[PDB]
């Protein structure tokens, strides 16, 4: 999920946005 | 400010930034 995504590993605009409503 | 750790606040902080006013969801489990 995210966590594993943004925080664990690098995170990135495009992932960021996955994640907007 | 996107391409980097980010963990918790940092995290949330982040995604409200770039999500607007669309908002976003945040599930660190799922």
């Amino acid at each position: 999920g995210i966590v594993e995504q943004c925080c664990t590993s690098i995170c990135s605009l495009y992932q960021l946005e996955n994640y907007c409503n | 400010f996107v391409n980097q750790h980010l963990c918790g606040s940092h995290l949330v902080e982040a995604l409200y930034l770039v999500c607007g006013e669309r908002g976003f969801f945040y599930t660190p489990k799922a």
